[PDB]
């Protein structure tokens, strides 16, 4: 395989770590934010993991929440998996048992 | 022949183009600023069964990003990291 | 609060969208390819007597790029390192106009 | 001051050589390269330097020269000077007397 005319070959990516991932402590979220918000300068993600439909405050700017697994709708994520190099280019499937998502949002702006 | 010796992707120098005999001072402190703009992506799986292609939809690399995060129930915390989203098939050439 | 502990804008996680219960076993490698494109840019030049300001030409930043280079003629090498063109203006807080 | 909307402030900025330019033994190179081709790949840039109208041959695509600094129309770029990072969040002026670019060049497609 030869990948397209101007698209060039990904070879230092940054090491997400998969020892913190499937434990019996932690998560794994999932956030669809507008591209208009610079996540470097954010400090804190205040939100509730058990409310459908709220309200998050960052910043000076007041975000409608919206929980995309708490909703029985697209309860379920089989669709998506996440990738991990294990060698910094050679991106995998993270591994458990395979790892499907928990809980994932979308966060709008006043319509 | 004037053969190359290094090359620089990285932003260092700053070329400024005022007109003709400009008159700029040492004193005069420069702040640079880079667009912020989520380039586009491409994926290859393969082993020795199947392939897997995928490519990145343009106006949703415009509109809204997607991260990924590690968070401790009993703890608290976020651990995030900025992630495309890549619509993949399957095929076996 | 649920407080942000870090946040990395450069490469590493890649999330794929196949069909919903897909089958992807451990032996296959993937390889992810970035686009090409050079970002565009502001300048803001400042001291205790003038302002320095300027932006980029955003169909120049797409079509042609321009490179900054040292060379040894005893040598005959080039040590170039990439460079934008930032068409600038200068002022002053109302300073020399209305003064 | 305040930038705008979707422009991000430089922080790490990488360094540059300024103790090689106001000796003469280096050189000052400018130039509008097409967006076409990877400079990363280049090995070498065998263009000539005598000829103000040139060519130049980077892997395969055969490309046009004008050695735009010897003319009269661009052979003064007293706006295009070079600014340095000393501190990694600030950019200076290089000094000699204030450094200009010593060769220019307009390579383009055939």
């Amino acid at each position: 395989y030869q990948p397209p005319s101007d698209y060039k070959q990904c070879k230092h990516l940054k090491s997400f770590p998969v020892s913190e991932l499937k434990g019996d402590n932690k998560e794994l979220w999932l956030m669809k934010v507008p591209a208009n918000i610079d996540i470097s300068q954010l400090k804190s993600l205040p939100l509730d993991t058990d409310a459908t439909v709220s309200t998050v405050e960052l910043g000076s700017k007041n975000f409608n929440v919206l929980q995309n697994t708490s909703t029985q709708e697209g309860s379920d994520n089989t669709n998506l998996s996440l990738l991990i190099p294990s060698k910094k280019e050679t991106l995998k499937v993270a591994t458990s048992k395979s790892v499907y998502f928990d809980r994932v949002f979308t966060i709008s702006e006043t319509a | 022949s004037i053969a190359i010796d290094s090359y620089q992707e990285d932003p260092s120098v700053v070329v400024s183009n005022f007109f003709k005999g400009v008159r700029v001072p040492k004193d005069t402190e420069f702040q640079l600023y880079k667009k912020r703009k989520q380039d586009q992506f491409v994926l290859h799986g393969e082993n020795e069964r199947l392939e897997y292609d995928g490519e990145t939809d343009e106006l949703t690399t415009k509109t809204n990003q997607y991260m990924v995060g590690l968070y401790d129930k009993q703890s608290g915390k976020i651990n995030l990291y900025r992630a495309p989203v890549v619509t993949s098939k399957i095929v076996s050439k």
